[PDB]
Parts: C-alpha cells; sequence; structure tokens
C-alpha cells in the first residue's frame, strides 16, 4: 500500500494568516488522486479539494492545494476562526485507500479573560445524596488556566474534575467547567464554597463564592 | 519524382534521403501486386513537421485522388504498418518551399496471401494482436485523469480500458480498419480500475458502421436498432456474432447501458472479401477501372463524370437522368475475366437500390442475364438497406469483360448507386 | 441533495458483533459505492472497506479482514457494516461515505453523521439531569450563565440542546468526564441576558439514545 504522511500535526496561526500543510507519499500518487478533507471537532469530515489538491468543491477561495508525485500541499491564504479543524489527505491511486495522520489547525488570538460563574448543587441532587458544585470559566483565549476550589477558606484539592471545550468557531476562545463532587454530609459540614481563577487575563485572581445557607 | 514498385522486397523514401528533401515536389510512389499477394508497407523514419497544409504524405487505397484516402501524415510520427490486398497501394509526397525536413524512409513486401483455415471469417482483426494500430483507435472523448485512453481498449489489455469523459450514450469507441473489411462478430470486456479496483463494464451497446467515416449506419436488427447485450462483469469476455455479415471500414461501439461507468476492451472479428476464391475487387474502388470504362444508360445532368459510380471512393453516386425511371430501362456498365459477384452501394433524402438484375458479355454486343432456374427469367438480386453500407452479392462464376447492373426496386428518393465488380483473371 | 443517515450509538460487550446502517437518499440512483471509515477516539481515519451496492463486491482492509462484513439492501437504499469479535480498541466513531457517480478518483464527496460504538463490559445507565442556576440570581451583570448537569450516565453520548434547539448561541456543552468507575458526567451552559431571566423560561433537552432517555428540565 502507499502510506501518506502529513508533516505539521499542530499549527497555531493567527486569523488572517497564510497557512501551509504538507502531505507526502511513500510512493508516487497520480495528481488526480489526492483528496483533502476538513473535520470540525464534533462532525464528520467534509471534502475540500478532490484532485491533486487542485479542485475545490463549493468551498471558500482561501483554500488552495498543489503537488505531484510525492509532495502535495494545502494552503489557506487568510486563516479564519471557522477554519479551526483537523485536515486529512487521502489517496486512491492504489487500493487500499490511505489517509494522512491529520493537521490540527489552532488559532492565535488576543488574550481574553474568563467570565467566571459558580453553581450551587440542585435541590433534586441533594435528595440523591450527592452535591456537585460547578464553576464555569467562559470565554478565555490562552488555554492554560488554574481553578482553585476553596471550602470555608480551606483549599480542597480532592474530587475536582475539569472539562474544556474546543476553540470556538466564531471567537477562537476556550470555555472550562470545574465540578467539585461531594457527599451531602460534607456539603452540610461547610458553609462557604469558592472558586479562585488565575488566568493571564488578570493579575488579581477571580474569587467567586456562595454560602450554602443563603438561598 | 514518381516511381512504380513490382519487385518482391523494396525501399521507398523521400528524394535524396538521408538528406533533407527538395522543395516544391509532388511525387507518386505506386506499389503493384499480383492477385493473391498482399502488400506490407513499413515506415522506418518520418519527419515532415513544421491540418497538414505545408508538407504531407498521402497514402491511397488505389490510384491517388481516385481510390479512397487511407491517411495523410505530416509529423515526427512514423505511420503504422499497412497490409493491403487491394493489389495497389499509392503514396503521394508533397513538399512546400520552406524548411526542408529529413523526409521519410519506408520498405514494402509482396507476400503470397494464405486464406484462413477454410474460408472462415471469424479471424480477430487485430485489437489484441496489435494488427490494428494505436492510430486506428479513437474515441468521442476520454476520461479526465487520462488513465482510460482509447488505446487501452484492446481485448485482454492489462491496464484499465477505454472510458469517455462523460458516461452517456452519445460517447463511442471508434476503430478505422483503413480498408473495406467483412465484419462478422464483436467481443467486449469491462475493466477493473488499476487504482480503485472498481469494476466498470458496458451492459449493452449499439453498432455504427461507415465506409468513409462521414455517413454512418446504426446496425439495425429488423426495423429497429439492434441493441447488443454485452458483459455482466468486468473480466469475462462476451462475444456477439452478427446474424448478417457486414461490409465496412469504420466501426463505432456506442454503449447504451453500463454498470457504474463506461469501460471498454474490444476485439473485432471478420476477414477480407479477397480471402474468398476469385473475389478480387476489379478496380471501380481503386481506380484500376478508369473513367473510360464506366458508362450508364442515362445520367442526371449533361456531361456527368464516370468516377461518381465508384464504390466507396465516390462521395456522391450514379444518378439516372429520370429520378423515377421504369425498371429495366436504366443500367450502369463496367468494361473490365471471371466474374463471381458485385458490391452494390447507395448514393450520398437518401437514395439506394433495393432489388437489381445483372447482365454480362464478352462481346459487348451479345448480353446474357444471370438466370434464376426457378424463375426461368433473370435472377432478382437483393440490394441495400441503407445508402452507405455496401452489400456483396456473389453468383456462379461467369466469364465476361462487360457487366451491367439493372435497378429493379429502389428507395423513395429514387435510383442512387455506387458499384464494384468481383472476380479474377482466367 | 445526497444524504447518508447512520444508525444510532450502541454499547456492545467485548466479543459481540455490531451492525450499523447507512441510509442513502437524496439523489440515490443505482451503482452507489459505500465505504466505511473508523475514527478511533485518539484520532485517525482508517478505511474498513467498500461495497458495490448493485453487485455484492466488497473490498476490505487487511486489518479488519475476517471481522468486517459489508451488506447492501437494494430494495431500501441502506448499507450495513457488521463488526465481529469486538475489541476494546474497536470503540470508535464509524462513518460511511460515498463518492460521486463518475469519479474513478473515488474522493469521498458525501459522508454520514457518524455512529459511536462503545465496546464495554459495564452496560447501560440513563442520565440524571439537575439544573445549574446561580443562587442570589438577581445580581448585577448584563448577562447570566445558566446550566444543566447530566450526571451518572453510561455509555457515551448525550445530546443536550436548549429550548428545543431554539437557543444555539452562547451554548457550551462540555466534553463528558468519566467519574466513579464507569459513570460519565457532562454540563451544558447558556449565556442569557439577566433582564430576561425572570421573563423567559430556559429548558435544556437532554437525549441519551443508548437508553431511550429523552429528558427535558427547566433551569
Amino acid at each position: 500500500d502507499i502510506q501518506m504522511t502529513q508533516s505539521p500535526s499542530s499549527l497555531s496561526a493567527s486569523v488572517g494568516d497564510r497557512v501551509t500543510i504538507t502531505c507526502t507519499a511513500s510512493s508516487s500518487v497520480s495528481s488526480s488522486y489526492l483528496h483533502w478533507y476538513q473535520q470540525k471537532p464534533g462532525k464528520a469530515p467534509k471534502l475540500l479539494i478532490y484532485r491533486t489538491s487542485n479542485l475545490a468543491s463549493g468551498v471558500p477561495s482561501r483554500f488552495s492545494g498543489s503537488g505531484s508525485g510525492t509532495d502535495f500541499t494545502l494552503t489557506i491564504s487568510s486563516l479564519q476562526p471557522e477554519d479551526f479543524a483537523t485536515y486529512y489527505c487521502h489517496q486512491y491511486y492504489r487500493s487500499p485507500p490511505t489517509f494522512g495522520g491529520g493537521t490540527k489547525v489552532e488559532i492565535k488570538r488576543t488574550v481574553a479573560a474568563p467570565s467566571v460563574f459558580i453553581f450551587p448543587p440542585s435541590d433534586e441532587q441533594l435528595k440523591s445524596g450527592t452535591a456537585s458544585v460547578v464553576c464555569l470559566l467562559n470565554n478565555f483565549y490562552p488555554r492554560e488556566a488554574k481553578v482553585q476550589w476553596k471550602v470555608d477558606n480551606a483549599l480542597q484539592s480532592g474530587n475536582s474534575q475539569e472539562s474544556v471545550t474546543e476553540q470556538d468557531s466564531k471567537d477562537s476562545t476556550y470555555s472550562l467547567s470545574s465540578t467539585l463532587t461531594l457527599s451531602k454530609a460534607d456539603y452540610e459540614k461547610h458553609k462557604v464554597y469558592a472558586c479562585e481563577v488565575t488566568h493571564q487575563g488578570l493579575s488579581s485572581p477571580v474569587t467567586k463564592s456562595f454560602n450554602r445557607g443563603e438561598c | 519524382c514518381s516511381k512504380n514498385f513490382t519487385s518482391p522486397n523494396g525501399t521507398i523514401e523521400s528524394p535524396g534521403f538521408p538528406e533533407k528533401y527538395p522543395h516544391n515536389l509532388d511525387c507518386t510512389f505506386t506499389i503493384l501486386a499480383k492477385p493473391k499477394m498482399e502488400i506490407i508497407l513499413q515506415f522506418l523514419i518520418f519527419d515532415l513537421e513544421h491540418d497538414c497544409k505545408y508538407d504531407w504524405l498521402d497514402i491511397w487505397d488505389g490510384i491517388p485522388h481516385v481510390g479512397p484516402l487511407i491517411g495523410k501524415y505530416c509529423g515526427t510520427k512514423t505511420p503504422s504498418e499497412l497490409r493491403s490486398s487491394t493489389g495497389i497501394l499509392s503514396l503521394t509526397f508533397h513538399t512546400d518551399m520552406a524548411v526542408a525536413k529529413d523526409g521519410f524512409s519506408a520498405r514494402y513486401y509482396l507476400v503470397h496471401q494464405e486464406p484462413l483455415e477454410n474460408f472462415q471469417c471469424n479471424v480477430p482483426l487485430g485489437m489484441e494482436s496489435g494488427r490494428i494500430a494505436n492510430e486506428q483507435i479513437s474515441a468521442s472523448s476520454t476520461y479526465s485523469d487520462g488513465r482510460w485512453t482509447p488505446q487501452q481498449s484492446r481485448l485482454h489489455g492489462d491496464d484499465n480500458g477505454w472510458t469517455p469523459n462523460l458516461d452517456s450514450n452519445k460517447e463511442y469507441l471508434q476503430v478505422d480498419l483503413r480498408f473495406l473489411t467483412m465484419l462478422t462478430a464483436i467481443a467486449t470486456q469491462g475493466a477493473i480500475s488499476r487504482e480503485t479496483q472498481n469494476g466498470y463494464y458496458v451492459k449493452s451497446y449499439k453498432l455504427e458502421v461507415s465506409t468513409n467515416g462521414e455517413d454512418w449506419m446504426v446496425y439495425r436488427h429488423g426495423k429497429n436498432h439492434k441493441v447488443f447485450q454485452a458483459n455482466n462483469d468486468a473480466t469475462e469476455v462476451v462475444l456477439n456474432k452478427l446474424h448478417a455479415p457486414l461490409l465496412t471500414r469504420f466501426v463505432r461501439i456506442r454503449p447504451q447501458t453500463w454498470h457504474s461507468g463506461i469501460a471498454l476492451r474490444l476485439e473485432l472479428f471478420g476477414c477480407r472479401v479477397t480471402d474468398a476464391p476469385c473475389s478480387n475487387m476489379l478496380g471501380m474502388l481503386s481506380g484500376l477501372i478508369a473513367d473510360s470504362q464506366i458508362s450508364a444508360s442515362s445520367t442526371q445532368e449533361y456531361l456527368w463524370s464516370p468516377s461518381a459510380a465508384r464504390l466507396v471512393s465516390s462521395r456522391s453516386g450514379w444518378f439516372p437522368r429520370i429520378p423515377q425511371a421504369q425498371p429495366g430501362e436504366e443500367w450502369l456498365q463496367v468494361d473490365l475475366k471471371t466474374v463471381k459477384g458485385v458490391i452494390i452501394q447507395g448514393a450520398r433524402a437518401r437514395a439506394f437500390v433495393r432489388k437489381f438484375k445483372v447482365s454480362y458479355s464478352l462481346n459487348g454486343k451479345d448480353w446474357e442475364y444471370i438466370q434464376d432456374p426457378r424463375t426461368q427469367q433473370p435472377k432478382l438480386f437483393e440490394g441495400n438497406m441503407h445508402y452507405d453500407t455496401p452489400d456483396i452479392r456473389r453468383f456462379d462464376p461467369i466469364p465476361a469483360q462487360y457487366v451491367r447492373v439493372y435497378p429493379e426496386r429502389w428507395s423513395p428518393a429514387g435510383i442512387g448507386m455506387r458499384l464494384e465488380v468481383l472476380g479474377c483473371d482466367w | 441533495e445526497v444524504q447518508l443517515v447512520q444508525s444510532g450509538a450502541e454499547v456492545k460487550k467485548p466479543g459481540a458483533t455490531v451492525k450499523i446502517s447507512c441510509k442513502v437518499s437524496g439523489f440515490n440512483i443505482k451503482d452507489y459505492y459505500i465505504h466505511w471509515v473508523q475514527q478511533a477516539p485518539g484520532k485517525g481515519l482508517e478505511w474498513m472497506g467498500r461495497i458495490d451496492v448493485e453487485d455484492d463486491e466488497t473490498k476490505y482492509a487487511p486489518k479488519f479482514q475476517g471481522r468486517v462484513t459489508i451488506t447492501a439492501d437494494t430494495s431500501t437504499d441502506t448499507a450495513y457494516m457488521e463488526l465481529s469479535s469486538l475489541r476494546s480498541e474497536d470503540t470508535a466513531v464509524y462513518y460511511c461515505a460515498t463518492p460521486i457517480y463518475g469519479s474513478r478518483e473515488a474522493w469521498f464527496a458525501y459522508w454520514g453523521q457518524g455512529t459511536l460504538v462503545t465496546v464495554s463490559s459495564a452496560s447501560t445507565k440513563g442520565p440524571s439531569v439537575f439544573p445549574l442556576a446561580p443562587c442570589s440570581r438577581s445580581t448585577s451583570e448584563s448577562t447570566a450563565a445558566l446550566g444543566c448537569l447530566v450526571k451518572d450516565y453510561f455509555p457515551e453520548p448525550v445530546t443536550v440542546s436548549w429550548n428545543s434547539g431554539a437557543l444555539t448561541s452562547g451554548v457550551h456543552t462540555f466534553p463528558a468526564v468519566l467519574q466513579s468507575s464507569g459513570l460519565y458526567s457532562l454540563s451544558s451552559v447558556v449565556t442569557v441576558p439577566s433582564s430576561s431571566l425572570g421573563t423567559k423560561t430556559y429548558t435544556c433537552n437532554v437525549d441519551h439514545k443508548p437508553s431511550n432517555t429523552k429528558v427535558d428540565k427547566r433551569v
């Protein structure tokens, strides 16, 4: 078979920038047989280019491709936040068809600060006998951020789990959720529950807090 | 400049070769062969390059500008091998006044013909064998990737097959046999893509045939177009025998239905009219029977030309003065031997003869009609179904030097006819 | 407009078999070509195989040979991939794709949405949905974040939409995180104006197809 290698695997390039992804073949692929696909985070791949990276299909003009034999390229003239995806090259010059590893385009953006929010455990959940305290840090750009769970002004480090969204298609920003899962017993034991957030977006870390008693 | 060739093995080339050729030249090289001998022409070198509107080489199936033109060449491309059993093959070399080129080098062989096995006419015509050249294969179009060319349409070819630019029933694979040939059968295959491993095949097709490549006939079966059933897989060969042997030069395969794309590999089967005993073309086509020998009863328009009645070559036909004349009052006469048949053609709305009688003579003054015993009167020969496609009508060998064809029935357009006589020397 | 609609997500025990559906429609026509691709959670697109729908002429990748069977129904335009003897590493999103008719170049012009198979021994539990609303709700920021917590669900995935898919803006449904031993927990957010918090009722529609648990809750 003819193995395909996409060299750059991760690209952080800013919006309105010229980006170039390689695709390269173990053997020689006929020009007409190299195709390119775009895979948005939660979606199936879509066709971009279908012959030698030359022929684009109902698609934006910024995308170009070229090549012959071993070395093929995909080029985005003005990168845009929408264009954040994994890009795959495919060959059908000799069966079985082979795909490349993929190139994960990411976007540089001006620093953005998180809109921190804190969420008390639901009344329904308390009856279940577990209490989860949720903290959103919403529209920040530098992915790296620190969440500090403080219970009655004591930093509690156990039972803290975070999920992060992928970069937004519109504004190239991340959102984060930190959930402290505690038993009802431990929830009753303490009164003040706090979120401390450190992000490049401020020098002052953003303490956000609630009191079990209150509401 | 002109020369004649009769020796068994010979050489033909542009004047002064290996030097570049002199300007404003118009030479004719004619090869003559005895009946039962085939002319093999092979080019070794060819450089005429500058529409061949400057310098060209014309190859003629007969006398130049009388017999049909085989091809015109003006490139760095050596013409492919030719096997002629017309008995005469002619080359016309034309040079201009600018940029003398290297010219051409060629050689010929006169070989005794060997008729096939019995007088069978199921010989492969040369798609698989390469006897038909790449030049002789063309198509309406070819696929964009250029991996499915007309030249890949040879039966058992190992690299895909022919595919057109679009899959439609208006696309076709064309073969020029270069000379009028008997066609009896067609073999087709699909193709498994070398790349995708996808199997493409034609499920059904139509047959189109021509003598000049301009006027076409769809091989009809009854009163409707014949729709041949083709392959059901991409690998196995499917042979369709024609129920009525055809006489043609140009063959076109038009796919009508296909599985997932049109892919074609092809073999054509047949023989030459000349393979049968005493079946030489006596010179109407080639021009060996000159104008002075062709006469007709009547002739629409004053001062007609006698070279309009020539089978195939003529781009018109013979017309009587009366459009609608009464049967047995009109005739075409050829002055030439043993006569064993004729080839009858219509005229290029459209005119052709549907029934006819033949009369023959040694004298030119005492005539006989070929007689059907059952009728006790002159036999009534079946004519054509179409204006272009010729029909060969053989009869019991009769010695004569004068032959006449009397049209009996014809198409609504009226009497239009082109003609050749078949036979051999005593 | 050609469109392929895949089967729903399944959980299947190790060593079992999974058949998934690709319903071709839109332009259809006979002589369609269906290809199956496997995207492991890690990443990568791996070609399982192809099928000539009209003539049953499946071609399979050597990796999945012995273990994959592709079938076509001509009567209903549906193609199937059956994966025998499942593996832990077989948990992936399976896509079906078709090229355009005349393309001998076999670019995958149209793709299906994707079916998730989770090969797990654990088996299936429906989600619990709990609202996330801020206490001291009437604070003074222009916009408020509201939430919908999907706890203790197996296997993946859950679809959280908001007001029956009306609210598609300012919505973040987080990637699920495995909790406990084999329970996933996911949260959804909507950012809405604080002024409209009292006036408008916000409802998250949570769908767990792997247990037919379709649950709506008003945050």
